[PDB]
């Protein structure tokens, strides 16, 4: 019973095409943000695994955590 | 390199077609020229002078070919 | 040309027509604009808030388009003399909404 | 291994190089492939590879490498020491693909014309295509900071033969039309120097080169040919004798005279070579002294990572201080495309008449 | 029918050889570099000059430089051109005879192949030769295993493979200087070494006798500021990377000043910060600072204004040289370096070594150190770079000698005995293989004659001798009296080799040559 | 000033018929004799070197075929050919051409006569299609029988593809590597998997399989020497993520007001990789891997806390590390887990060649091994793989099919009495055909004595007559100079290799028959 994942998509965190680059004000941020950065990832790509999805598909870009996440959760893929 | 060395050879079909071709050419040029009815014809000779004459053979006769069929 | 979409209908018995120009693709404002953000989830709320002027756009179509084709049957088609959205394309494509892009401007 | 410096030659072609945006970088996220930007590892000047960290040579173009090799590495060298010339190549490499879409665009607009209107515009004068400059590579780093110089380059193949393609083919329907570009220069030391920047033109600041102490994202610039389109005493027929780049370039197809740009993008004059020449290839109209400083923190790290003896070991006699300053004399040679040095000397119409502005590159009759 | 036709472009430059005549066009090439080589061996061997393409010059007698100098254009040359590479970083030395074992074996073979005899036979008996030589060898084989602490049979081992070479002027104190250096850095449970411990440092100058080998680490670095102490007596070490400036973190930063104070509060922290980690060193209890980096002037003189001399830009590798020498560690960080982390030696001063040049740092460290430098003075730059491979390559062989105690006196006597012991095969050979073993014997004979004709004597009246008596005794201890010393006792002459050096030669030769056989056809791009 | 109007462009060649058709079949007679010599356990190898002065030797004629630079057409089909037999079985593909040409010099004469070819591939297909069937009739299984060792074959199909190779003197010696080699592939069966290692210098005899991974690769860092080379029993690191100071991180511009703020920024920064190295010290790992560079920093730690570590590995070799302690590859050091960890029964590094190597093997659990190829010769590496790969795809095929056949020519004997019986047969035209088909068949054995140097036709005469009724497996002994039951001799090939040979050679000339003329555009 195969559960097929669709995505023109490229398979990375949602590039905004106009230039949202981080700035910070102070430290902590550093510490916030790449964990997050890893943290929103995980959920991203678990939420497409609740669904039982277990191959993916995309000619798109693949984000290295996101596949790695995908790994981590017994996922197929396709580039 | 074999054989004469910068002499070309033809076989076959495609001869036998560049004959008739090269025939059919050869009437064609002189269709019009006889009867009653029919044309009369200037020359460009190779030394200067005008020869004009209906009779096809000084007609070919001042002609250079290089098939040589039609030769 | 046709649709950009398979699940796009090839034929539709009766057509109410959008003639329009406006883009129905992305576009980003004529002033220089800079903006950062400090979250990755603010970064993904940046890319919602970018998509919502279009977002609007196309819906108050749809809304019209339901306020016209409150009925099944009839079938709701329009025309852009500019390109359109995929995202819009979708977004037109879950109401099943024939749209064209970019025609000549006669 | 051991691992020697390369010769200031091997320097001169990277350097040559950079300023056309093909200089060939190893990094480990991406191996050769430039296309995504990463930290350079390996790097080709003439046909050495050399280890970023301890510039030592490390490999040749003909052993086709695949790793940066294990060697003795100082790691003496940090990044800022070269990034400078990283900076100029993947904007040079930017650059050109912003210019070559460019002119696909007036080009392909140009094919576009229905012979009425170029015939009745031969005839009447007129505009013929006006791409709007908000068009032009509006994705860039030389017109928004919504990109930047670090940003995947636009993957485009036979990128020099489409760039020859397309200038050849355009400047033939203007040759053979005798049209008037207002994105074209007699000679480009006048667009730093001499002319007039016209109204909104006025904000320029020429760098004059690619660094990363420029700020490169600018405004399209090209003539303000207003006076000249829409003057009776200047129709139809005064232009054709004085405005069209035939009378001061020669015929393009029969010319080996450069032709050069406004400050389309990145206010970097392009300098396209002679349809004579055998090919029309661009640059940017840079001059090597600028092109050479790009080096100049390198040459200190060199100082300080290497041993004099090795220094002049592969710099020969001086080192590479005292070849730094004769490259700095030798650059009008070597590190100079004759093309801009080919522009045309007998001006009739020249550039002098009309400011540039900021405004839609645009060819009229 | 006929008339021309292409199959591979440009076939009229496709030039081709195939079968005998390309065999032998081989052979004859193969010769040539045997015969390039034949004078590069042994004592009494003379070296070759070789010229650079950017005019550089080099005189080597080690054959694999020779060859990796070397230029040729034929195909099958370069194959033994990597071979004596393949050779060299292998073993070493030997080299010094590695193609020469090939070639002459391919002449002879050819005489096989004037008797029109196929290769593939020729292949296959040699190697059966092959594995006939080695396990004769290593059964009269002697070994170091059997001795105590190696002191000095490496040391006629170094006396041994550095006879070869020019540096044999003084070349017992580079034999003491080798393996005292190999004996520190030696990992006994592990039975390799890395040569990246050793330090290679020759600075031209002085005589040969004044390459003095430095049980620590010298730099090619002087003091960061003139005015710092040369000597330094206490070795309290400190071993920096983060170079001495205001940190700058690398992720794209920029700080935007607005007020006075703003500015004022930097500008005090400026020189503030400075005072901090020279505080911070300080309190380490460091008597001496490294840094791999910058210095700043100012706390550079601050350095000095506490007499904690730095050193400055410093290669990497070296850095680690020092810290394991020391024991010391390496530290990015100010805050996080104590004094445990210090290093320590017995001394460290800067030398002037040259007599109108600028200088150089030595320490001498007096405790035990994984790593170490040998320091090479001499006359001549080439004279130099001629020792370093010389000295570099008689550390190989104490290092193969360490991966294998068992070595046999050299001089010839080896394979001399291996061409009886396989000759004495070659009567139960049975057939055709039973010529291609003479042949290979017959091959393998021709190096004592590479000896005894660059000893100038005779070579056959010799060997012949040579032979008898290790046909008459069973000693085959009886090699080449290259000195021209009456004893043919190599073994009391203490000429001695490692089994795996001519092991592995004449194995790697075989499996070459092999390949050489097994090849007929060649299709030549015209250039 | 008129002109006829020409057909096509200038230039454009035609050549038509028979002796347009001739010239491809003396063409391909070319190609053979370039690769003439070749198979044969006393076969042949060649040397070319491309206009770049690259030398290479083969001994596989489609690599020598690929590097033959065709400018010919229907030749190119022949090097096509080798690609599809070498992609599909290997060696033989040398005698895939000979089959080819053979057909075709064969059916030549019969060109003379003004054949429809048509009438010829008719044969050709019947002839190939009762071929493989009978074949398939002869094909011998083992399972069924009593004294194999499941890999005692396939030890055997190694020696009989291997005795053709550079290194036919250690075909004894590699046989069981590889044997062993490809037993530890299940059940992936990609020949990616495991890895070649052309290591410079030493006895090829010395060229060292490992049960587990290895690199020829490292790189210098800082501490890199310093931290200790020997790990016992370790707990194994894999990382992607590369760890250096944002080296290669998020573009991000900066704003700080506070002086201490900035001081607190570089912290920050370093605080990272103090973070993720503390993951990493209490992971429990101690050899950290990575395809990403390591910052020098965090080896001082690893090599200061006696754990060892490496950046800048290649991708695939992790894939084969990770596939072999069955450890996973990370790049979230936070979702760490031990589950994600390697081990080996021994971590070690050694020098081989003056090259710097990385040891770690004994892991019991691992699919994949590595090739340590000791060899003095440049030339010999590649060679020595195209021989190491073959040797390792076909044997793939063997345990993919318990089918063997002998070797030694007798397969093709055996073939072509057969249809030489069933030429008696058929009737007509095609009798001929097969007759023909049956007398390019012997040539394999031909070509033996040829590059053996013996009276083949004796042999043949032999050949053919002890094959008439004596036994199937009779044929070629090189040492004995004559026939002997190569199959009892052990001269053991899988079916599907010739199988696949005479099919792909039928197509072929089916293919070259096909052809009329050729029309030439510059
Ligand atoms: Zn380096």
């Amino acid at each position: 019973d195969a559960k097929i994942a669709v995505y023109s998509c490229p398979f990375d965190g949602m590039i905004t095409e106009t230039k949202g680059t981080v700035l910070i004000k102070t430290a902590e941020e550093l510490m916030n943000f790449s964990k997050g950065e890893e943290n929103l990832m995980d959920a991203q790509v678990k939420a497409i695994a609740d669904t039982g999805a277990n191959v993916v598909v995309t000619g798109g870009k693949v984000a290295d955590m996101a596949l790695h996440y995908a790994n981590k959760y017994n996922i197929m893929l396709v580039r | 390199l074999v054989l004469s060395q910068n002499t070309k050879r033809e076989s076959g079909r495609k001869v036998q077609s560049g004959n008739i071709n090269a025939a059919k050419t050869i009437a064609d040029i002189i269709r019009t020229c006889l009867g009653p009815k029919s044309m009369m014809k200037m020359l460009l000779d190779p030394m200067g002078g005008i020869v004009m004459t209906n009779d096809g053979n000084a007609i070919l006769r001042e002609i250079q070919v290089q098939h040589p069929a039609a030769k | 040309h046709g649709a950009r979409h398979p699940d796009m209908k090839k034929r539709v018995e009766d057509a109410y027509i959008l003639t329009c120009n406006v883009s129905l693709e992305y576009e980003k404002t004529e002033v220089n604009s800079g903006f950062f953000y400090k979250s990755a989830e603010e970064r993904e709320k940046l890319v919602k808030a970018e998509r919502k002027f279009i977002e609007d756009r196309v819906k108050k179509i749809i809304e019209l388009k339901r306020k016209v084709c409150g009925d099944s049957d009839k079938g709701f088609v329009v025309i852009n003399q500019k390109g359109i959205d995929p995202f819009s394309l979708d977004a037109l494509s879950k109401e099943g909404i024939v749209a064209l892009r970019r025609a000549k401007r006669r | 291994m051991e691992v020697c410096l390369p010769n200031g030659h091997q320097v001169v072609d990277l350097i040559n190089n950079a300023f056309e945006g093909r200089v060939s970088i190893y990094s480990a996220q991406e191996g050769w492939d430039k296309t995504i930007s990463a930290q350079p590892d390996m790097m080709v000047c003439g046909g050495a590879v050399v280890c970023m960290h301890c510039l030592g040579v490390v490999g040749s173009l003909q052993r086709k490498l695949k790793h940066l090799p294990h060697h003795r590495c100082n790691q003496q060298i940090r990044h800022q020491d070269y990034v400078d010339v990283q900076f100029a190549d993947r904007v040079t490499a930017h650059w050109k693909r912003g210019m070559l879409s460019f002119v696909a665009q007036m080009h392909e607009m140009m094919n576009d014309v229905s012979p009425d209107d170029l015939d009745r515009v031969r005839t009447e004068g007129g505009s013929l295509v006006e791409l709007n400059w908000l068009q032009v590579d509006p994705n860039s780093m030389f017109r928004s900071i919504h990109s930047s110089w670090t940003d995947p380059l636009q993957v485009v193949d036979d990128l020099d033969t489409k760039l020859d393609q397309y200038w050849t083919a355009l400047n033939l329907m203007i040759d053979s039309s005798d049209l008037i570009p207002n994105f074209m220069m007699r000679d480009p030391s006048h667009a730093f120097n001499g002319v007039k920047l016209g109204g909104d033109a006025r904000q320029t600041q020429f760098s004059r080169t690619f660094d990363s102490r420029s700020s490169l994202e600018w405004g399209v610039m090209v003539y303000d040919y207003s006076e000249l389109e829409h003057d009776p005493s200047k129709g139809r027929a005064y232009r054709k004798e004085l405005v069209t780049p035939a009378r001061d370039f020669g015929h393009f197809g029969l010319s080996h005279y450069s032709r050069a740009t406004t400050p389309i993008l990145g206010k970097m004059p392009a300098v396209f070579s002679g349809m004579l020449t055998g090919n029309c290839k661009m640059y940017p109209f840079i001059k090597g002294t600028a092109k050479l400083k790009t080096v100049r923190k390198l040459v200190e790290a060199v100082n300080h990572a290497w041993g004099v003896e090795k220094i002049r070991y592969a710099l020969g006699p001086g080192g590479m201080t005292g070849w730094y300053n004769r490259t700095m004399q030798q650059a009008p040679i070597v590190l100079t495309p004759a093309a801009l040095t080919m522009f045309p000397d007998t001006i009739k119409f020249g550039d002098l008449n009309y400011p540039v502005m900021i405004g839609d590159p645009m060819i009229l009759g | 029918y006929g008339r021309p036709f292409l199959i591979i472009k440009d076939q009229d430059r496709k030039s081709r050889l195939m079968g005998l005549e390309a065999l032998k066009s081989h052979i004859m090439a193969a010769k040539a570099v045997a015969n390039t080589m034949r004078t590069s061996l042994g004592p009494n061997g003379l070296d070759k000059m070789m010229v650079d393409k950017d005019g550089d010059v080099t005189v080597t007698n080690d054959g694999a430089t020779i060859l990796s100098m070397m230029d040729v254009d034929h195909q099958i040359a370069k194959l033994m051109v990597e071979l004596s590479k393949s050779q060299d970083d292998e073993i070493g030395d030997g080299t010094t005879g590695v193609v020469v074992l090939a070639g002459a074996l391919l002449e002879e073979a050819e005489q096989l192949l004037d008797r029109g005899i196929h290769p593939i036979r020729i292949a296959d008996g040699y190697e059966q030769a092959a594995r006939v030589a080695i396990e004769h060898l290593d059964k009269i084989s002697d070994s170091v295993l059997v001795d105590i602490k190696d002191t000095e049979p490496l040391i006629q081992t170094a006396k041994t493979t550095l006879g070869s070479k020019v540096v044999n002027s003084c070349h017992r104190q580079m034999a003491e200087i080798a393996v005292n250096a190999v004996l520190t850095v030696a990992d006994m449970e592990r039975r390799d070494v890395d040569f990246e411990l050793i330090k290679v440092e020759g600075k031209v100058g002085g005589r040969l006798e004044d390459t003095k080998l430095i049980k620590g680490v010298i730099v090619d670095k002087d003091f960061s500021h003139p005015q710092m102490p040369k000597k330094v007596e206490d070795a309290k070490i400190a071993i920096l990377t983060c170079p001495f400036e205001p940190p700058k973190p690398k992720t794209k930063h920029k700080l935007d000043v607005t007020s006075v104070e703003d500015y004022k509060a930097l500008q005090k922290y400026e020189k503030e910060k400075f005072e901090e980690m020279i505080q911070q060193i300080k309190e380490t209890g460091a008597n001496l600072a490294i840094c791999q980096w910058g210095f700043d002037d100012e706390a550079n003189h601050l350095l000095l204004q506490n007499n904690l001399p730095a050193v400055r830009w410093v290669g990497g590798p070296e850095i680690e040289l020092i810290a394991i020498a020391t024991g010391g560690r390496i530290v990015p960080r100010f805050s996080e370096l104590t004094a445990e982390k210090l290093g320590f030696a017995g001394l460290v001063q800067e030398i002037s070594f040259g007599t109108t040049k600028d200088k150089m740092l030595v320490i001498e460290q007096c405790k035990n150190s994984r790593a170490v430098t040998i320091f090479i003075r001499g006359g001549n730059k080439m004279i130099i770079e001629e020792a370093k491979r010389s000295l570099h390559d008689a550390l190989c062989v104490i290092r193969n000698l360490i991966r294998d105690n068992r070595v046999v006196y050299g001089g010839g006597a080896a394979e001399i005995s291996c061409a009886l012991a396989v000759s004495q095969e070659a009567d139960k050979c049975p057939t055709l293989e039973q010529y291609a073993m003479r042949a290979f014997a017959d091959a393998l004979e021709v190096i004592p004659m590479a000896l005894s004709e660059n000893s100038g004597m005779n070579p056959i009246q010799t060997m012949t001798e040579v032979r008898a008596r290790q046909v008459k005794e069973m000693n085959p201890a009886l090699g080449i009296d290259c000195l021209h010393k009456g004893t043919n006792d190599m073994k009391q002459q203490h000429v001695i080799e490692t089994l795996i050096g001519k092991k592995q030669q004449i194995s790697l030769a075989t499996q070459m040559v092999r390949m050489i056989l097994k090849i007929d056809d060649i299709r030549k791009p015209g250039e | 000033m008129p002109t006829p109007v020409i057909l096509l462009k200038e230039g454009t060649d035609s050549s038509q018929g028979i002796p347009q058709l001739v010239s491809n079949i003396s063409a391909c007679q070319v190609i053979a004799e370039a690769v003439r010599t070749t198979l044969g356990p006393r076969g042949m190898d060649k040397l070319i070197v491309d206009g770049r002065g690259k030398a290479t030797i083969s001994n596989d004629g489609a690599t020598i075929l690929k590097l033959l630079d065709v400018v010919h057409p229907a030749a190119k089909t022949l090097v096509d050919i080798a690609k599809s037999q070498d992609a599909e079985v290997g060696d033989g593909t040398t005698s895939v051409t000979l089959l080819a040409a053979e057909f075709l010099k064969q059916v030549k004469p019969y060109v003379e006569e003004g054949l429809h070819p048509q009438i010829i591939i008719r044969a050709f297909r019947t002839a190939t299609q009762l071929a493989v069937n009978k074949i398939k009739e002869i094909a011998v299984t083992v399972k069924k029988a009593d004294k194999v060792e499941q890999r005692k074959l396939l030890e055997k199909c190694a020696m009989t593809a291997l005795s053709s190779k550079l290194i036919s003197q250690q075909k004894a010696f590699f046989a069981k590597m590889v044997v062993d080699a490809v037993m530890m592939l299940d059940d992936l069966l990609q020949l990616k998997m495991i890895g070649i290692k052309k290591v410079q210098g030493g006895a090829l005899e010395d060229s060292q399989l490992v049960a587990g991974v290895a690199f020829k690769k490292t790189f210098s860092y800082a501490g890199f020497e310093m931290q200790p080379k020997k790990y016992h029993n370790p707990k194994i690191a894999l990382l992607n993520v590369e760890l250096e100071l944002k080296a290669e991180k998020d573009n991000a511009e900066i704003r700080v007001h506070t002086v201490e703020d900035y001081q607190a920024i570089v912290d920050a920064e370093w605080n990272i990789l103090y973070d993720k190295l503390e993951k990493i010290h209490h992971s429990g790992a101690k050899v950290v891997l990575s395809k990403l560079p390591i910052g020098d920093v965090a080896t001082q730690y690893f090599a200061d806390r006696d754990m060892f570590c490496a950046g800048r590995v290649p991708e695939e070799d992790l894939k084969r590390t990770m596939m072999a302690c069955g450890g996973s590859i990370q790049t979230s050091v936070n979702a760490l887990s031990a589950d994600v960890l390697g081990r080996c029964q021994v971590f070690e590094e050694t020098q081989i060649g003056g090259e710097r190597y990385n040891f770690f093997t004994g892991c019991p659990k691992a699919k994949t091994c590595t090739f340590i190829l000791r060899g003095g010769a440049e030339q010999f590496m590649e060679e020595t793989e195209r021989s190491l790969h073959d040797a390792i795809m076909i044997v793939r095929r063997a345990i993919k099919n318990d089918s063997v056949v002998a070797g030694g020519g007798a397969i093709e004997m055996e073939l072509s009495k057969y249809l030489r019986d069933y030429s008696r047969t058929i009737p007509g035209k095609q009798q001929l055909l097969i007759g023909a088909y049956a007398k390019a068949l012997e040539i394999i054995p031909r070509q033996l004595c040829d590059n053996a140097g013996f009276d083949a036709t004796n042999i043949l005469n032999k050949l053919r007559a002890r094959h008439a009724q004596g036994g199937t497996w009779y044929g070629v002994d090189i040492n004995n100079e004559d026939i002997a039951d190569n199959f009892e001799a052990f001269v053991w090939e899988p079916a599907m290799v010739r199988i696949n040979a005479l099919t792909a050679a039928s197509e072929a000339a089916c293919l070259i028959v096909s052809v009329d003329e050729t029309i030439k555009n510059p």
